[PDB]
Formats: C-alpha cells, structure tokens, sequence
RNA sequence: GAUCUGAGCCUGGGAGCUCUC
C-alpha cells in the first residue's frame, strides 16, 4: 500500500497532553517541538469531517507572522494527525496567572499582533469564527498566533444579490456577537473582532467580561452592558425573526466604559474597547481602523513581551 | 484594451482545417454547446 | 518543489504507475477518459457545479499518477473523487445519495440496495476508505486551479463573442475529459489552447492588443505562439483516437 | 458547456445538470447537448456497466 | 452461454451484427 506523501507519526515522540485531542511532541531525529492535533472523526456518518477539510485546506493558505503555521498531516498504521508549531503560552493561561503582569505597552502589543492577524486571515476571505483567548497563543519569543481554525471557513463578498447562508450555530458563546444570537447567517468579518473587542477586555480583567450559560443569558448580559437592542442604534434590527420572539431588556443603556472604568483605567483603552463591542455589525469597527486607532499611536508605544515571559 | 474578435477568411491553418475535418462545421455546432 | 510536484513530463507520464503493471498507454488514458466520463455523468445527476466535476476529474489524473487502475478501479475512485470535491467546493452531498447515483449509472440493472441492507453499509465503507486514501495521496492539496477559470477572463478582456466564448469554455473541459494537460502544462497555459483550438475552428482570430502584445500574452508570460500550435498539434491528435463518429454526425436528421 | 464567472464562490456555482433533460438521439443537435451526450455520442466513450 | 473464457463494430443508444469455439 503506496503513501510517500503521508509520514507515519511514528517519526513524532508524544510527550504531553494538551487541549486525547491535541499533544506535544518532539521530531525524533531534529528534536523539533510540534502540537499534534487528532482528527476527531467521532462522526463518521459523513466520512472525513468537512471541518477539519476546511481547516487544512484554509492552513495551507494562510501563512502570516500572526497565524499559526501548518508543518504536515501525519497518520497511524487509521487517524489523521494535524502538525503545527508548537506554542509556548496562550493569552488563556498567562491572563489566568497572578504572577503575570502586563504593562500598557506590552497589551497594546498583543492586540496590534492580533487585530493584524484578523486583516491578514480576513484580506483572504477567511473567518475565524472561534475567536478567544484560548485560541490565542503566544510564541516563546512573544510573538502573538492565531490557531484554532476548526470553526474557521472562507466567505464572500455578497454580489450584491441574494445573500449567503452560512452557519449559525458558531462561535463560543461568550465571545459570540449579538448577530450570531438573532439569527444571523449572512454574517461577516464582524463577528471576529467582536471577540477581539471581548478578548482586548479580559487584559485587564483577566475574566471573560461576559460569561452567559444560555443563548438568551447571553443576549441578556450583552444588553445590560452594551446597552438595550433597539432599531434606532441597530437599524432594520426588528427584521430579525428572533427579535420579538426573544424578550430582551429595554431599559438597560450602554455602559461598556462605565463597567471596564475601574479596570482598562486607559483613556484610549476604552474607546477602543467600545468600538469593537458595538451591537450593530454594520458600525462595528474593522481591524484596519482598530490598528489606526489613537490607542496603538499614543505614549506609551507598543512593545515586545518578552520582559513579561520572564515571569 | 483589446477590440471584438472577427472571423478570418479562408483559414489556410493546418491546423484549423484538421478540426474541421474532426469535428465539423463550427457555425451549425455553437447554438447545443452550452 | 511543491509546484512541480504535480506536473511531469511526456516521459514520466509514459511510466505510470499503471505502466509498471503492464498497461498500454493509450489502454491507460482510455480509463482516464472513461474515468472522467462517469464523474461528469454522477456530476450532472447529483446537480454540482461544474466546478465540482473538474475538481474531481483533476484528482482523478493526479490520484493514479502515484496508484495504478490495476489496484485501484476507475468505477471505485470516481465515486470517492466527486464525494470529495463536492465538500472541497462547498457543494457536499449526502453519501447516501452519492452511492445511490452511482449505483444508477454503474448497475443500471440491479435495483437500489436497501439502505438497511449488509451489502449496502459495506459500499459505504468502502467509499469512505478510499476517500481517505485519496487525500493522503494527493497529500491533502485539494486546492486546484482550473483553465476555465482563466478561459473566461481572456474572452471578457478580447471582447469574444458568446458563440466562441462557449466553444472556449467548452474545449477546457474537454481537455480534461481527453487530454491530461493538467499534469503537464499550468492551467493558464491549457487555457490559451483552448481558446486557440476555437478560434481555429470558428474562423475566429483575436487581433492584436492596442500596445502591440498577443492575446495570449495577457493570460501568461510563458505562452508563445510556437506552444500554442504544438499542444493544440497533440489536441486534435488525441481527439483523432476516438472511437466514434464525427463525420457522421454533419447532418441535419430526424430524431 | 457554459462558461461559468470565476470570480463567484464554489458555493455559488450553477448546477452542471442541463436545463433540457438528456434526449435520447444521435443527431447532430444532440451530440452537443451536454459534456456527457458529446463524450458519449460524439466521441463515444462508455464507462459501461 | 459467458461476456473481470474476451470483443470488433455500428443503424435511432443495439431491439443490429460477425470474429478465435
Ligand atoms: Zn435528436
Ligand atoms: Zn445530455
């Protein structure tokens, strides 16, 4: 049975577990340091999984100083293995330890990396649609990557006809936009950032600012802090036939600055913040206007964060 | 930057007469391709 | 290497896989051919886009250029090859379905097994394993470029007619359904081919650009009209080894 | 057949199916008819059962 | 009669036909 172009992941030490999905393993001969990420092909109704497809097939597109780089697939003597470069830290476990500290500087640095990842993966049609601080790792030499991209799928620029009709169900519900809640399926880049506006929040925070049990809850908290769903902030909102159907609150007003006051502290910080938690995805800032924004352009400048790693 | 294709009288290329010989008179094949 | 990995040569391509099994090379390009024939056929009846059935045909010529049809059929693989590119050009089908057109084109006789049957549950394993082993021998590149989509932009750009316009679309297709072009030459290359295969045999001739350049100067750099007239040579010529009419068939009769 | 714009998403491609349902004759209008009738007719080649 | 003990080939795709037995 010829297969040159498929190496056994024998050639591979597993050494850790990580994420039995995702382990940490060492080249054998060059002593190289990878993730190996099993194919969960649990749901074998429809063969190989169209998601792990879609990743691989995105992966080997995407090649950016910001992204995650794919080295191989390997398999068994069977299963899929992905390879990739393995990761230090992630922005998951670093913001879960006291012992870190980030400084005004080095956050402006993480979310200029990330912001420029989201241009990168965006510019070529991509969407993440898994946006979190878990997916956000950091190289050892503070270098910020983009992984994860299960969720992760290529869409389109809408020819000015009828619309797409993509995946609903999609993104972490804490870090899912209101769109996504409402019934959206002709979605777009803005669904990202809004986790990167979340994302940007849990710096300071060290805590998902929104953590909803339920589809609802969620929508609840987004309104209690981003303010009450209405038409007037979030034009032809009512059109969503989950909009009268899902009781949202109509007193609560927007109070993101208000409630990150006590911990972003930073002028800049917050204005940012507050552009990219924006209820209507037709306002809500991109990630080219993010990077352009005063709070990656004012004392103190972006910087490495390497400083940091030492602790 | 390019101008509308036009027909060309008596083609003498060998190798156009060869597909016409193959598979026929172009004009009476066009209006089934497609 | 990753580019030229994909694309050989008339001497690699006269040592194939199947030619290390003892398989005549005009016996090997006829399964191609046939092999082709049924992805287009499964392709209309499970209404994919074209796109779908070239991808599919792309993996096809790729897939036994490391395998041989003597261990691998060319009924099989072409099954598993279009349930693949329907995913790979977010136009998936159930695999029920895709082994129930299958089955209508390849056992017209036999009747639809049950879905509850042992013999059809076994059809879908089968389908699914060699579904993996086609990724794994293309190396998992689904990612495929075809002519037509450089076809299309040079008759936008020279301004063709929609008759020649179709007839060039057309011979792109063509080309993969007879010829192996796509193991050997890039697809803007085999593009131009097409278009000057038309143009040939609808009289039509596309001037030249207002700076004095080619046409096909337009769709690649490496194209010449020395090229064009030598692969279109080995067009025809392959199309010359058909075993039917078409000479025949110049005639206006009934139906 | 008919040429299809590159630029439009795989998700957004038309259906290869033809409009008119495969007739069953060997004139010189049918051998024409799809990829299919002009493999199969025009040229001649079967996959066979 | 097979028809992975085969096919050549062709009229409206066989409902046509002959080939080494
Ligand atoms: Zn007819
Ligand atoms: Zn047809």
């Amino acid at each position: 049975v010829e297969c040159p172009f498929c190496d056994e992941v024998s050639k591979y030490e597993k050494l850790a577990k990580i994420g039995g999905e995702v382990f940490k393993a060492r080249h054998r001969k060059t002593g190289q340091k990878v993730a190996l990420k099993k194919v969960l092909m649990e749901n074998e109704k429809e063969g190989f999984p169209i998601t792990a497809l879609r990743e691989i097939k995105i992966l080997q597109l995407l090649k950016h100083e910001n992204v995650v780089n794919l080295i191989e697939i390997c398999r068994t003597k069977g299963s899929i293995y992905l390879v990739f470069d393995f990761c230090e830290h992630d922005l998951a476990g670093l913001l879960s330890n006291v012992l870190v500290k980030f400084t005004l500087s080095e956050i402006k640095r993480v979310m200029q990396m990330l912001l420029n990842g989201l241009y990168y993966i965006h510019r070529n049609k991509i969407l993440h649609r898994d946006m979190k601080a878990a997916n956000v790792l950091i190289t050892r030499d503070g270098v910020l990557k983009l992984a994860d991209f299960g969720l992760a799928r290529a869409f389109s620029l809408a020819k000015n006809s009828q619309p797409n009709r993509y995946t609903n169900r999609v993104v972490t519900l804490w870090y899912r936009p209101p769109e996504l809640l409402l019934g959206e399926r002709d979605y777009g880049p803005p669904i990202d950032l809004w986790g990167a506006g979340c994302i940007m929040a849990e710096m300071w925070t060290r805590s998902p600012i929104m953590q909803g049990n339920t589809e609802q809850h969620q929508l609840a908290l987004i309104s209690q802090l981003c303010g009450s769903i209405t038409p007037e902030v979030w034009p032809n909102v009512d059109n969503y036939e989950l909009y009268e159907k899902l009781e949202l609150v109509k007193g609560q007003k927007r109070k993101v600055k208000d409630r990150l006051k006590a911990y972003v502290r930073d002028p800049y910080a917050l204005d940012l913040i507050d552009k990219l938690l924006v209820l209507d995805p037709a306002q809500r800032i991109d990630s080219d206007d993010a990077l352009n924004h005063d709070f990656f352009w004012s004392d103190p400048m972006p910087s490495d964060l390497k400083g940091m790693l030492s602790t | 930057l390019f101008a509308e294709p036009y027909k060309v009288t008596s083609k003498e290329d060998k190798l156009s007469s060869r597909i016409q010989s193959m598979l026929g008179n172009y004009d009476e094949m066009k209006d089934f391709i497609g | 290497n990753n580019n030229k990995r994909w694309y050989f040569t008339r001497e690699q391509l006269e040592n194939s896989p199947s030619r290390r099994f003892g398989v005549d090379p005009d016996k090997e390009l006829s399964y191609r051919q046939q092999a082709a024939n049924l992805l287009q056929d499964m392709g209309q009846r499970l209404n994919v886009s074209q796109l779908t059935i070239n991808t599919a045909i792309v993996y096809m010529h790729r897939f036994y250029m490391i395998q041989s049809f003597t261990q691998f059929p060319g009924n099989s693989v072409a099954p598993a090859a279009l349930f693949l590119a329907a995913k790979v050009e977010e136009q998936p089908k159930k695999l029920e379905h895709v082994i129930k057109v299958a089955h209508t084109c390849l056992h017209p006789q036999e009747s639809l097994p049950d879905t509850r049957s042992e013999a059809y549950l076994q059809q879908v394993q089968d389908l699914v394993i060699l579904e993996s082993i086609i990724l794994q021998t293309l190396g998992f590149e689904l990612t495929i470029d075809h002519p037509h989509t450089h076809v299309v932009k040079c008759t936008q750009l020279v301004r063709a007619s929609k008759d020649l316009a179709q007839t060039s679309y057309f011979m792109a297709t063509n080309s993969l359904h007879l010829t192996t072009f796509s193991l050997q030459y890039t697809p803007p290359v085999v593009a131009c081919v097409c278009i000057h295969l038309a143009c040939k045999w609808s009289n039509w001739e596309i001037p030249v650009s207002t700076d004095g350049k080619h046409w096909w100067e337009y769709v690649d750099a490496t194209v010449t009209l020395e090229l064009l007239d030598e692969l279109t040579h080995e067009f025809l010529q392959i199309l010359e080894k058909t075993p039917n009419r078409l000479k025949r068939i110049w005639n206006w009769r009934a139906c | 057949m008919e040429p299809v714009d590159p630029r439009l998403e795989p998700w957004k491609h038309p259906g290869s199916q033809p409009k008119t349902a495969c007739t069953n004759c060997y004139c010189k209008k049918c051998c024409f008819h799809c990829q299919v009738c002009f493999i199969t007719k025009a040229l001649g080649i079967s996959y066979g059962r």
